[PDB]
RNA sequence: UAAUUGCGAUAACGAACGAGACCUUAACCUGCUAAAUAGCCCGUAUUGCCUUGGCAGUACGCCGGCUUCUUAGAGGGACUAUCGGCUCAAGCCGAUGGAAGUUUGAGGCAAUAACAGGUCUGUGAUGCCCUUAGAUGUUCUGGGCCGCACGCGCGCUACACUGACAGAGCCAGCGAGUACUCCCUUGGCCGAGAGGCCCGGGUAAUCUUGUUAAACUCUGUCGUGCUGGGGAUAGAGCAUUGCAAUUAUUGCUCUUCAACGAGGAAUCCCUAGUAAGCGCAAGUCAUCAGCUUGCGUUGAUUACGUCCCUGCCCUUUGUACACACC
């Protein structure tokens, strides 16, 4: 029947839920297209996965994404990692993962952060951060 | 015998005591072949109070943080009117319960 | 039409930062290879790497990120590499437009020339200098060069109508040869001279 | 990054008293301890099993001073 | 193909729509102009003489992209920081009468309608169609 | 410590003499080498652009850079 | 001056009043039968390559 | 080795506190139990454009299907796993795999024994002394703790182009909230601004709140000049909190435009989502944050060390001290 797979991507506080669906080759996030949604200097790193792999491998697949929480730079990394999971999981489950295996191998040899998340947060000390106050007298 | 789609809520400080109460309540009801919608568990709210330890003020300045936690875990049901009185018996101590007919 | 139509030529070419391919890097000398890494290229330096976690994990890193990080300092410029990455890429265009050579060639050959080989360490002599003029490692060379280079650009541009982009641009092109009008090379040359004295 | 006497003495007695019943495999070792011992924490339980697998790995090539068994 | 408002550059759309709306030339001006401070946090009036018309595009667009909007929420959307001197800065919201009356006028020209159902004001069918036309023109011109 | 806000004849003919021979042109270079104000430099920039003698590389709210035609 | 290139083969220990200097054994990489020991300031790994201007100090 | 944490040599053998274990919290689970006070798919009605069949939105479903994302319970998972060179061994380092390989990250509790350390201004904990009816008991009016030639400590704003100014694009987390009281406040209306009036929601994953925060990004003005960087000092006027604002509570409106160009001798804090920048919530609170306790955003240079300086503990050593160099 209908073909669709669901994957998510995470950052510090940037959660991006995405459904990768059988389509005809269009990709856009939050409904609005990809053409703009980034700071203008960083938009190349949006193109990372599609550019290295070739657009021909995005022939007939549709994707819709929703992202919220965090900050600007956090969100952009979140959504690109969702792209990788979307394409790899749909192909693995519905076509031969042999192509996936070259895809996955080639994709992570360039950069591993495409499929794995980076865990990093903060912690409450009693000094104003990790540095104490100025000594009253010494 | 007109149903009213009641909802029953619970409150407690403990967690393991309340949780086992929730399972036994659902199974005590289910044994007489009644339909039940499962255990909707409300989020746990955490409230803190920070105070200084020393009572006067000399020496270094050090704090401590006490905490308390609360759980809700309310339940709903579709049932006739007065079967509730027979079934809600045999509750623990401390645990509070409020019933909402939601008519 | 998912991707922008104009930027299409690159796909049929090896990976590059649009305007410049990293292919055909300098052949000038040795002893700084294995410590400048370009063999795995990147488009933009904004990669959140965990280089700090270990000793030499920060040795395996494209030099392009190093320059961007070094530029942001002095309180106001803390964590705002976006201006830094802006300036470096834009400054590359200036020197490319001012000289037919590849800007990566401009940055690489400059940094390999502006590093000292011997220095002096302050061992206790009871107020005096037993400075034996010790040697320097290749890794520290690039570390001190980048740091002192970027400081030269900001101090010059400070309180001037000129901007850092062309100031940094002029700094690299003067350091190509012994111009002596560059912050880096002037302070670089004295270091061996005082070191050569206590040799 | 160094073990203490509690784990080592627990490791020492188990190998000396139940030598045939376990082998170099780390998960088979992991399970046997929880049946034959009385531990109250999963991390301590895991640590004892880890050392015994290290301990048995070295016994196979030459006898060791500490161990003595029938 | 078919396009909509969400398929055009943000700052292009506001400039393109500002030019078209002024050429039509039908909206009230309560005279508040030339005497407004743009908000309790700002110091000088905007430079561009035709700033007031430009603003119209920005507010119309978001009401299309949001479930409901009211006068008070624009205050806290439009606000910014205030240099109180040597003390640290805070966040303060913009002027209320300015935003109020400008959108009063806007809705009198058949772009949106009141929502006594729940509150606020939502755009109306004819207003929605209008924005699409100007956005569509930009695409081919590109 | 003042730069002439208005362009005189002497600067004009020097301008149209050398600006077809420079390798790069910027706001800084004009205020430095030609002893002209920055405001007029941006005005001169746009006027000489439309007459078609310098070519644009990138445009931005902070720096404009142009080379020969 | 005839500058020579050397390669590190064995690290020995960090001397110095505060541990900034390090003793290293180096190889001439052109006359394999020769080997000497020198001092370096910054971080040093194995199989690294160094450039040597003067080859006649040989501190302790 | 972070550790009297361990290996070993040994007239010692086997043990007990402390450390470790322990508990809270942050990271993984397409596997279990789930959820209209959380979501997605699906189905109806419906809006706009291309028209095509779709795309982008609105309202409903409460036995339509599901729990990937959000949220909490039971569990599992890392133990240094496999390796390559040192080495008696305990270990250390380095590569691979993996969400995670500094004790995985951060905290809580915390041994024997002391100090003339601090607190009688926390206590209806408490001895003695003192005062007691012209009260040192309690209560009302006004003032002061803030008064200023001058020395010192914790902080706030700046010395600008890596900037200032004007438009526009636009992304969080931790928390808090009304009964005999007056809390968080949406929407509509009046008001340049501060503020004002009228319906209403929420005792709360339901309403405030998606808290549209600040920083940040794009397009322009200004252009080396203490200038549009800077905002101390003062004049005039308009409101709000409160019984009461003078010694201005604070806010709003217009004007006034000081010193200050990176700071001598000295000296501090800090090793990765850390320093630093930037803001937000809570505490005191009718109003007043430049303060503290917490939360998030952007996000680096340098090291993986030593006993040279400044502290501390263990051994050897000396003593006419033992209330112990006061």
């Amino acid at each position: 029947s209908v073909q669709a797979v669901q994957v998510f991507g995470k950052k510090k506080n940037a959660t991006a839920v995405a459904r990768c669906v059988q389509g005809k080759g269009l990709i856009k996030v939050n409904g609005k297209p990809l053409k703009l949604f980034a700071p203008e200097i960083l938009r190349a790193k949006l193109y990372e996965p599609i550019l290295i792999l070739g657009t021909d491998k995005f022939a007939d697949v549709d994707i819709r994404i929703r992202v919220a929480g965090g900050g600007h730079t956090s969100q952009v990394y979140a959504v690109r990692q969702a792209i990788a999971k979307s394409i790899v999981a749909y192909y693995a489950k519905y076509v031969d993962e042999h192509s996936k295996n070259l895809l996955k191998q080639e994709l992570i040899q360039f950069d591993r952060s495409l499929l794995v998340a980076d865990p990093r947060r903060c912690e409450p000390k009693k000094f104003g951060g990790r540095g104490a106050r100025a000594r009253f007298q010494k | 015998p007109k149903v009213h789609k009641i909802r029953i809520t619970l409150t407690s400080r403990k967690v393991q005591s309340l949780e086992k109460v929730c399972q036994e309540l659902i199974e005590r009801a289910k044994n007489k072949d009644l339909r039940v919608k499962g255990p909707v568990r409300m989020p746990t709210k955490t409230l803190k109070i920070t105070t200084r330890k020393t009572p006067c003020g000399e020496g270094s300045k050090t704090w401590d943080a006490y905490e308390m936690r609360i759980h809700k875990r309310l339940i709903d049901l579709t049932a006739p009117t007065e079967i509730v009185k027979q079934i809600i018996i045999n509750i623990e101590a401390g645990v509070e319960v409020e019933v909402t007919i939601a008519a | 039409d998912v991707l922008p139509k104009e930027v299409l030529a690159e796909v049929g070419s090896v990976k590059l930062f649009n305007r410049w391919s990293y292919d055909d890097i300098e052949i000038r000398d040795i002893s700084l290879t294995d410590y400048i890494q370009i063999r795995a290229p990147v488009y933009i330096p904004h990669s959140a790497g965990r280089y700090a976690v270990k000793r030499f994990r920060k040795a395996n890193c494209p030099i392009i990120e190093r320059l961007t990080n070094s530029l942001m300092m002095h309180g106001r410029n803390n964590g705002k590499k976006l201006m830094a990455v802006r300036i470096v890429a834009h400054a590359f265009e200036i020197i490319h437009l001012m000289t037919d050579q590849n800007p990566i060639q401009v940055a690489v050959d400059a940094i390999v020339n502006c590093g000292p080989r011997e220095d002096s360490t302050r061992i206790g002599s009871a107020g005096t200098v037993r400075r034996q003029a010790v040697d320097v490692s290749p890794l520290r060379r690039v570390n001190q060069a980048i740091a002192l280079l970027t400081t030269g650009a900001r101090e010059a541009a400070f309180r001037n109508v000129k901007t850092i982009a062309e100031c940094l641009a002029e700094e690299l092109i003067n350091a190509a040869k012994g111009s002596s009008n560059s912050y880096a090379i002037k302070k670089k040359d004295e270091l061996e001279r005082v070191a050569k004295s206590n040799r | 990054r160094v073990r203490t006497k509690t784990v080592k003495k627990s490791a020492k007695v188990i190998i000396e008293k139940y030598y045939p019943r376990l082998t170099l495999d780390f998960e088979t070792n992991k399970r046997v301890c929880d049946e034959i011992a009385v531990i109250s924490s999963k991390r301590l339980r895991n640590k004892i099993a880890g050392y015994t697998t290290h301990l048995m790995k070295r016994i196979q090539r030459g006898p060791v001073r500490g161990i003595s068994f029938k | 193909g078919g396009v909509t408002v969400r398929d055009v550059d943000a700052h292009k759309f506001v400039a393109a729509y500002a030019a078209f709306l002024k050429r039509q030339g039908k909206l009230p001006v309560p005279g508040w102009v030339d005497t407004v401070k743009t908000g309790n946090a700002k110091e000088l009036p905007p430079q561009d003489i035709d700033w007031w018309y430009i603003r119209a595009a920005s507010v119309a667009r978001h009401v299309y992209l949001r479930k409901t909007v009211g006068v008070g929420r624009l205050r806290k959307v439009h606000g910014s920081a205030k240099n109180r001197g040597t003390r640290p800065s805070h966040h303060v919201d913009a002027s209320g009468s300015v935003d109020r009356k400008i959108m009063q006028a806007l809705e009198k020209i058949q772009v949106l309608e009141k929502d006594e159902e729940r509150g606020g004001r939502r755009i109306t069918q004819q207003g929605q169609r209008d924005l699409d036309r100007i956005a569509q023109t930009v695409a081919e011109a590109d | 410590a003042q730069h002439s806000v208005i362009l005189d004849k002497a600067t004009s003919d020097k301008l149209y003499k050398d600006v077809q021979s420079y390798r790069l042109v910027t706001v800084a270079t004009l205020v430095d080498r030609l002893k002209i104000n920055g405001a007029l430099a941006r005005k001169c920039l746009k006027d000489l652009e439309e007459k078609g003698l310098i070519r644009q590389v990138v445009g931005h709210s902070k720096m404009k850079i142009y080379t020969r035609a | 001056a005839p500058v020579k290139f050397v390669k590190v083969t064995r690290v020995l220990g960090r001397t110095g009043s505060r541990g900034g200097v390090t003793q290293v054994r180096v190889e001439f990489m052109d006359d394999t039968t020769r080997s000497i020991i020198r001092n370096v300031k910054g971080p040093v790994r194995e199989n690294d390559i160094l450039v040597l201007l003067e080859s006649e100090r040989e501190a302790r």
